[PDB]
């Protein structure tokens, strides 16, 4: 036909892309209220059966690992460890006492909540010494010889998630908001975690919210009348919040009615751009319940300050012992490589400009040769840090989109070498990402139902199934994440023109249900 | 024989209340000859007493009996400490009372002049002459009340070559930040004050009256490319209310659009003939809406619509769902004219009802206040929900003719 | 049905229980034969307002909310000379309808307290101008030296 | 002259915030370092609680609240005979040890309406059921001593502390649903709150989390809508304004987080009038209430017209706590007309307060008089015979501070006539409280007597004037307790304490000495 289909999908794809590509995949889990048991059973017991794999040696190895990696996570709460050596060692003899103090168990928590992210950086050899793999499969035993490149290093980190909140739970936070709460989040939800519990770690992020401002500080700037003490706490409580408003974005959702990214406007030396880069990437989405499409003004703006913001990172010169380096400077490349494929997307779905396709397809090309250095020797852990999850499943779904229904040249192989390096990724992932390729296989059969079956029009409205396959996936995520639902058995007491049959053909084969659990 | 000793020394509220009963009219002596003056030395006063007030009172230039009064008069009473004391009073209410203040320019300094019901004059100050002491004495030290930006335009009576000369001694000298309101009523007056408005900052509440100039001015009815004569967007962010005196029918055309002025809240309408309320498109929040002396209603013709979503006859809607009931609450007001009429708590409940209040309340469309003065020739029954009979949101003084006046 | 009140002395005054709703804070005093203090109001000032309440309790009086029937309505035939019996009992009189909250004889001597206003003469404001040292003396001379020559 | 007037009551409106309602209520300061951990002993009590309640004191427990309290729950539940069902799933339901999640929400909401159930229960009828020595025989602190000397108070304590620990059982943090919410709405009518406010604030935050995760706004009914639904939403909707109405009484500078961002008489806002007439008018007065006393801690100044709007609402209100239907053998309707007159007398009460510190306007003290006479007068009337429950209601530990504050702050700088009188009656009824709020009244007569004793230091010890200020030691101690409530509440010391290793750290004689004697530093407990 014309040209007219374009813009009446790539206009819906959008709301398409907010609600599968990050809601219904990620950030819900319909839950079955009469299912779960109580906790006093099977929820505390072997929570202590979990500590006792940590002994003396391998908590200290795991400290020496520790140090000269991590220079763009640890430092968001600690500064130098010499602090966690030592409360270590009084956790060690505080393990003899019986009735413990509030703080000391706070301090357990943290270096628990350390161990938890600090291992799920570990490539699998030197976890290979520093465990052993027979003593844990007698209660949970699925099976006896897997080894951990598969379950288990998903698992342990989860359960050692599970302990760390545990002692949160168990000394009670509700009653004694001490900050800790907040750098263990920092520390803790750098992790999975938040993918395998949305619902917990939405409201233990509330809870917080409610230990950060609850302190009322507004003034952050060093000074010249006051104790040195105040100007150290000063200078690590606004990085704390820095990073906490980070990771409120990251986690933010129509599941977290409590914000504080709404209270910061928009416009070492490497870590206040951490917070510039996402403060300029709020702006380029909040734009799918707000249907006017943005004014070209803005986009150029950014288009011009990302220059800039290679050119300072160009005068970065790494130390190569400092692997502490090469994570940072990867946070920081991959960064700005995903705002700006991320504005270019913008740039081609609403203008439709020449040359924005070979700048997104050469856009596409510095992720992928990220990637492709740091696959070879003792560089493979940086690709565990989760912010590469949200970014592959937009360049996937979005490439995908792009080529069911418009056939570009090199842009498949493209596809193919991006959903072959998407089947090499680290197996720390799990469920996600097989959740992940099963969509993308979805996508890839919807394509062959598009060239097999073609339009039918009568007057100027579409007729083609596809259209309606995917207006019944929107409205089957609305009906499934319609929450009345839950208040209805909350309250509980009250009881809860050929289009006639040419979807259950389809709808039947692939559900949308096969994303939720 | 009062005296102003005391009467400083009344409670604040008894001086505000007593000022309350005092209007405009703070004095009262008010109904071939060549205009002859028969005064005895008052040449040098029609100089300099009378040469603004034969221009502004041209009716009693004649003046058989009160020719004496109005030029040694006011020599005293812009200085009498009980009409300074209502200028203390009513700034620290920041213009409740009576506010009635505009702009005028004569005898070359722009006396801030005030006026009374019949638009004659009476008290006049200069600027720095009033904020001196009208002002520092209420606010002591605080700087919230030392912002006065209560005072109208109102180029209604001013010929228009006073107004674009008051117009440009705001430019140069920055009291345009002062002006409150502006009051209107092609013309040649009223285009000059909206193409010199571009940066006021500080209007609120809008006055037109009559059809012609509300035709082109508020509605916008379609049309969006004016070259000239502009409503310039950027200051189209600020207004609060509308208000209309006198029209004969607000829709002619065929539609009172108010698809722009989304931040407009209250609309006060007065003396007009024709009101039919589906004309307006009702913006996205205005909370308050009314109207003063009316001739017609049509009344949103949504009574039918209950009638036709309960699935009954208008007949059978009336003998058996209305049993005029007189609880407990309705003695307290008056309102011995008005007939209220209630549905049912039994033949309807719970269901096949809150869906009635569904169609009434997707009409009133958030807005709570009414205020319906003085009425006659209504057509279509007035309906009213719970949420805003009871509370009191409604009411109707003088109701003289009204019956079935219904809430549900 | 007959309730009482004592005064600021202290004296007794049976009404009715109909008579005295008119004070309508003594309307909130009768959630429950009964007293109820007024101690700013002396007695024949009370006396006033009580023959006031009891003749006007034949009658109907508006919805106290419009600013159209209070800011013009007829003083009464009655109300002219029994609320002009001195300046300053009027004071005591507004005070005392203060305190009582009845609003219509709040009103009613705002009626004839207005009226001594609307007429007085402009020979008091020839001299009874500045009571209150206003302005600073220069310009309570300033004011009479831009007006030497019309008396 | 008297020139300490005008400086003199701002002050006191500093003050009467800066004390009275978070210097004694919302300050549970404590240190970390010391306080016990729970790791068990705050498990394995309460099962000896639970069975230590039977079935049939459950059933007459049950009666009790449905024959008088018929004000509290019904915000929250509405009828009462599905809670007869479900009190007969629960004593069929603890046999199982594998209980599910709906369930023991649903034991999170019968044991909130056990709590709310002895808080108000009267001792003449609580002491023929049950039996002392149990207890006892679990503590031993005293041998002899009945229910009144405490044992209702640590019971409540208990009850509540350990439902809450069931609900730490059930893991509500992951598991949101509007249960969690009612339970706090019929536990926020005990005291809890002012025991622990921590807790309450945090639990709050989710019980925010909670409601404002459901997007819901408008709470008519639509036309394209299911019945059931329908029902839901407006159920839903009395449970957001019963929320926003404990949510005022709760709030301070303890919760950042807060819900109400309404307006009644204003003429981010969002919402205003969705609900015509059963029990809004609660919240109604509160949002009068809250446009009072926003002020307490603003430096600004009300203009007239505000106040003068709100006496005309409360000549409204007048007749509207009048309009409801009268119940005449029914005592739930007297509980409900009791909650009406106190608010409108309360509120009103320092609406004429507000006149008498800024405006000074006419009878703006003895109006004051007036309506602290008529609340002594109904504190009065619901006192003789088989009516004495209503002053159990955790309003009246607020109202009864406000009142005495104020004269006994009147009296040490003003010494009039019957002011006298009043205030020696309202000492006289604040020692004939009931007897469960424990520590706070006892308290609240610890600081009574405290300005009482300054009343005798005012008119002994002479003045200071520095040329337009006097100078008094009265003066210097009374902005010193602020200073140290200053010192107290603020949270950077304990970030001193969580982070690092670092520690921080003749007017005279009399003011330390009156420090020493009479120390504030002791709402910590």
């Amino acid at each position: 036909s014309s040209k007219e289909y374009l813009p009446d999908l790539l206009l819906f794809w959008q709301n398409y892309e907010y609600w599968i590509t990050n809601i219904g995949l990620y950030k819900t889990k319909q839950r079955d209220l009469t299912r779960t048991p109580a906790n006093l059973d099977t929820d505390t017991e072997e929570c202590m059966f979990w500590m006792n794999y940590l002994q003396k040696d391998q908590s200290f190895q795991l400290m020496n690992f520790a140090m000269e990696n991590l220079g763009a996570l640890y430092f968001g709460s600690i500064g130098d460890i010499s602090e966690l050596y030592l409360r270590v060692e009084q956790y060690w003899d505080r393990r003899a006492d019986k009735n413990h103090s509030v703080d000391g168990k706070y301090w357990d928590a943290l270096i628990w909540s350390v161990f938890t992210m600090c291992i799920y950086y570990m490539p699998v050899e030197k976890l290979a010494e520093i465990f052993s793999v027979y003593p844990l499969h007698e209660y949970l035993g699925s099976n006896k010889r897997l080894n951990w490149e598969d379950g288990m290093q998903l698992v342990m980190c989860q359960n050692f998630a599970r302990c760390s909140l545990f002692q949160l739970k168990q000394c009670d936070f509700m009653a004694h908001p001490d900050i800790r709460l907040v750098q263990a989040y920092l520390i803790l939800a750098t992790t999975t975690f938040p993918y395998d519990e949305p619902l917990l770690a939405n409201s233990l992020l509330t809870q917080c919210i409610h230990t950060f401002k609850n302190f009322h500080v507004d003034d952050f700037r060093p000074l010249l009348n006051d104790d040195p003490v105040e100007s150290i706490a000063k200078v690590t409580l606004g990085r704390i919040f820095y990073r906490l408003c980070g990771c409120d974005y990251l986690q933010s959702g129509p599941r977290k009615p409590i914000a504080l990214h709404t209270e910061v406007s928009s416009l070492n030396s490497t870590e206040v751009l951490y917070w510039k880069i996402i403060s300029l990437d709020r702006d380029l989405d909040q734009y799918l319940n707000k249907s006017s499409k943005p004014p070209l003004k803005t986009l150029d703006a950014i288009r011009r300050e990302l220059d800039i913001f290679q050119y300072k990172v160009d005068s970065l010169e790494e130390d190569f012992r400092s692997n502490n380096s090469r994570f940072q400077k990867f946070i920081a490349l991959f960064q700005i490589s995903t705002v700006s494929w991320k504005l270019f997307k913008m740039y081609l779905i609403y203008y439709d400009t020449a040359d924005s396709l070979l700048k997104v397809i050469h856009y596409s090309k510095v992720i992928i040769s990220l990637i492709v250095n740091n696959f070879h020797a003792k560089s493979e852990f940086f690709n565990r840090h989760p912010m590469v999850m949200q970014t592959i499943t937009r360049v996937v779904s979005f490439i995908s989109f792009y080529q069911i229904f418009v056939e570009s040249a090199a842009v498949k192989q493209l596809l193919v070498d991006l959903t072959e390096l998407t089947a090499n990724l680290p197996t720390i992932f799990g469920s996600k990402l097989d959740k992940l390729v099963y969509l993308t296989e979805r996508l890839s059969k919807l394509k062959l139902l598009w060239d097999k079956v073609q339009l039918l029009d009568s007057g100027d409205s579409f007729y083609h199934p596809v259209f309606k396959i995917l207006q019944n996936d929107i409205k089957i995520i609305e009906l499934k994440n319609d929450e009345m639902f839950s208040l209805i058995k909350g309250l509980g007491s009250l009881v809860p023109s050929d289009f006639r049959t040419i979807v259950e053909e389809f709808q039947s084969e692939y559900n949308i249900s096969d994303i939720l659990s | 024989s009062f005296n102003p000793v005391r009467f400083l020394e009344l409670p604040i509220d008894i001086r505000k209340e007593v000022y309350f009963h005092l209007d405009g009219n703070f004095c009262g002596a008010h109904p071939g000859k060549p205009s002859y003056k028969r005064s005895k030395r008052s040449k040098k006063l029609l100089r300099y007493m009378y040469p603004v007030f034969a221009t502004y009172l041209n009716i009693f230039e004649y003046s058989p009996q009160l020719i004496e009064k109005w030029l040694e008069y006011a020599f005293w009473l812009r200085y009498d400490c009980l009409v300074l004391d209502c200028f203390k009073v009513n700034h620290l209410y920041d213009g409740t009372l009576i506010d009635a203040l505009e702009w005028t320019y004569l005898d070359n300094e722009l006396r801030l002049a005030y006026f009374n019901k019949a638009s004659m004059l009476e008290v006049w100050y200069t600027f720095k002459e009033y904020k001196k002491w009208v002002i520092d004495s209420v606010a002591f030290d605080e700087l919230d009340l030392l912002n006065v930006s209560n005072i109208q335009f109102n180029i209604d009576n001013l010929t228009p070559q006073l107004v674009d000369k008051c117009l440009s001694i705001l430019e140069q000298k920055d009291l345009f930040a002062t002006i409150g309101e502006v009051q209107f009523g092609t013309s040649i007056s009223v285009i000059r004050t909206i193409r010199s408005m571009e940066s006021m900052k500080s209007l609120r509440k809008i006055t037109v009256r009559g059809e012609k100039l509300y035709e082109l001015l508020i509605n916008f009815h379609g049309f969006r490319d004016n070259p000239g004569k502009t409503i310039s967007y950027i200051v189209k962010r600020r207004i609060n209310e509308i208000r209309l005196s006198r029209m004969n029918q607000i829709s002619r055309t065929g539609l009172a659009d108010f698809t722009r002025w989304d931040n407009l809240q209250k609309l006060v309408l007065s003396r007009v003939a024709y009101i039919d309320l589906n004309s307006i498109v009702f913006p996205k929040n205005f909370k308050s809406l009314t109207m003063k002396r009316v001739s017609k209603i049509k009344w949103w013709n949504i009574e039918e619509n209950i009638l036709k979503e309960l699935k009954v006859d208008k007949r059978t809607f009336k003998s058996l769902y209305i049993k005029e009931d007189d609880s407990k609450f309705t003695k307290f007001f008056n309102l011995r004219h008005t007939r209220i009429k209630e549905l049912d708590k039994s033949e309807i409940n719970q269901i096949t009802y809150l869906r009635c209040q569904a169609i009434v309340w997707l009409s009133f469309r958030t807005l709570n206040h009414i205020k319906l003065q003085n009425v006659s020739e209504v057509f279509n029954n007035i309906i009213v929900p719970r949420a805003l009979f009871d509370s009191k949101r409604v009411e109707i003084y003088r109701c003289e003719k009204i019956s079935q006046v219904l809430v549900i | 049905s007959n309730v009482v009140l004592v005064s600021g002395e202290g004296e007794r005054f049976t009404v009715d229980k109909k008579i005295a709703e008119r004070s309508l804070l003594l309307k909130n005093y009768l959630n429950d034969e009964i007293v109820m203090p007024v101690p700013n109001v002396r007695s024949s000032v009370l006396q006033k307002v009580i023959e006031w309440a009891e003749h006007h309790r034949d009658s109907n009086f508006p919805d106290e909310d419009d600013d159209d029937s209070r800011k013009s309505a007829p003083v009464d035939s009655w109300d002219r000379e029994f609320l002009k019996v001195d300046q300053e009992m009027l004071y005591e009189i507004i005070l005392a309808a203060n305190y009582l909250n009845i609003k219509p004889l709040l009103d009613a001597g705002c009626k004839v307290v207005a009226e001594m206003i609307r007429g007085r003469s402009p020979e008091e404001i020839r001299r009874t101008f500045n009571i209150v040292n206003d302005f600073t003396p220069e310009e309570e001379a300033a004011i009479r030296r831009e007006n030497e020559w019309a008396e």
